[PDB]
């Protein structure tokens, strides 16, 4: 359903480029800003570089009025060192459960990543803002 | 009294190099600042 | 009902204090962050001073399983100008009507207020970040 | 029921104090080590300071033959930073559902928390050692 | 049954090699980490040397849903003096009894052995961590 | 029943004090030496200090003609080390089950404990001499 | 019956040899240590010398499940003076009475004999330890 939705805002608070890779929604669909009807392919975001001091928004939502949440993953990768992983992000806003999942796995000591705004209790996964900073 | 480092090995009371390791009177030392190394707690070492 | 909820994050990006006044939840209930069960009173935020660079979170939602949504109002005012009104904020996430409502009124000209993150189509109102600054 | 149980061993490997807060067993009961009959109150651990190199054990389990499992939450906070939250811990070993749950949330970046030993497939949740360190 | 299980973690807290010998499970089966279905022969551990400052895990469990616990023995032996015994370890997590057995017999004044985490009251035998150190 | 009885003779062969704690007869009753009728309270031994070369006798047995056996537990602890536990002793001479039980648990390494004289096949548990020494 | 049993431990606390003579069980049978089924003839102990600073154990018990106790005698004799008597020991743990008998008769001023652990009230005769000393 559209009631299962998530907004992921990648905000570069540093001065080095960061790339988005392997963006894939296994359940649900990526869509446009403020428009859950305008589906957009993952190619619009995969390979994109979030320049420092600007934000990139990824909107995911379940199929219209369906019994399906939205589940997806992407990598944030530093292009300055041959596209090594910074962190692996996984989100899951299911339709038939209360516990939403927002996992940031991986290790990269040269990068610091913060995130806020997620809701894991019940309902939608909300607007998660992720501040990325290369030290 | 205090000593400035941890022992990396088995501390030998009666044989070198452990026989010559000494601690200092407290007025000989002042508190320092750590400097951690290693990604994990299992391999985390401070460089005072 | 808990399906209707709203989070308001007032962020005083400016360099002078801003005060909350007349906070009132006409429908639903306020609660502590992460716990819709832990109801809180409006007095916990009434008259509070948001210092520069400080963030203040107000969480509202419907009651336990009731057919009510949530609705409330408050005011941002300037403590340094005789509590002159800066802005008037109204939020409404109804349970019956699908469309939500987030309205900011007022005409104070020595202040900049920028609100973002609201959802108005269907479901909960969501999280709204309100950046405040005094010129 | 006693078949569902959990042991949590907080080990402050770091060099600065960490405080327990908001310890609450919503289901089942806490008890003294080795004696599930000897119930203990949450106040015996609330506000306790885990000094560096100190270990603190919290034992929870279901009640006497009841169909309940066990469930609880608590917080690690930093006494040296105005009780700023370090982490939020949630444990659940249900009697009905087979799968257990051990969740650690939070975004404190000047702390390292490492938990190990939990069992999530079936049976009791087990023993979980949580090594804490402040950077 | 799988409800009868034991984890034995040999952790070398010294600086001398220690060997595992005569590992034998009379009842139950040795299995993989976090996988009670992947049975492993005792040859995977017999004769292995636990290098100082690293851990070796032995997982034993009863037959799937059977009326059988897990009973076994092994020797820890110092290879520096012609494979003499350090200690003899015996574990018994039966299915038709409450009292689990964890016996560390033998004598070797040149070695110090500690163990913790066992449960002898009822249920599984738990995760026993054994710290070994040659003096 | 008087047919089930146990005598425990703690003998501090060492040169430093050892303290009794948590003495508790869950079944049967304690009594004075040579007189099973002369019941005594656990407080007569709780917290007692066994000086070096001193011997302390604890006599337990079933009640008057009741079908109960006897069962109890206590702890030896070190008064010079902040009451750190030395050993945990459990005794059981059941009236119904033929086999008795005498269990000593704990992992204190600066102490030597040696118990002898128990009978485990049938009848009363007997007399058990427990020599204690601190390294 | 096996319920009627006695253990006699001769412990030389001196520095001179002592001999056992005329060991004879009129009722019951001598048996092995911890094995009431392994009957042993009196020739195994008669004429034996208990070297200083070591213990010799004599186990007597009634016939299996019979209406017969265990009654016996022996001499402790000093071999240094032509096998003169030190003391005459008589034990009686009857099946059809409550009063057990443990008599140490005879006179030898050059020897000091202590004994402890006997029970004369009811039941078995217990484990009697006899410390022998030559002055």
């Amino acid at each position: 359903a559209y009631a299962q939705w998530v907004i992921i805002i990648i905000h570069n608070v540093g001065s080095q480029d960061v790339k988005i890779k392997n963006l894939k929604a296994s359940w649900g669909k990526l869509h446009a800003d403020g428009d859950k009807d305008a589906e957009v392919s993952a190619s619009n975001y995969e390979g994109k570089i979030v320049k420092p001091d600007e934000k990139l928004q990824i909107n995911a939502s379940g199929r219209s009025d369906a019994a399906e949440g939205t589940t997806g993953t992407f990598d944030l990768v530093d292009p300055a060192d041959g596209d090594k992983q910074v962190r692996h992000f996984y989100w899951d806003s299911p339709w038939g459960s209360k516990t939403n999942t927002w996992t940031v796995s991986g290790s990269n000591t040269k990068w610091m990543i913060e995130y806020s705004g997620q809701n894991l209790d019940s309902g939608a996964l909300g607007t998660i803002t992720v501040d990325t900073l290369k030290k | 009294y205090q000593y400035l480092s941890t022992y990396f090995g088995s501390f030998a009371h009666d044989t070198p190099p452990g026989s010559t390791l000494r601690g200092l009177r407290p007025d000989h030392v002042l508190p320092g600042r750590y400097e951690m190394h290693g990604d994990t707690i299992s391999t985390a070492v401070y460089v005072t």
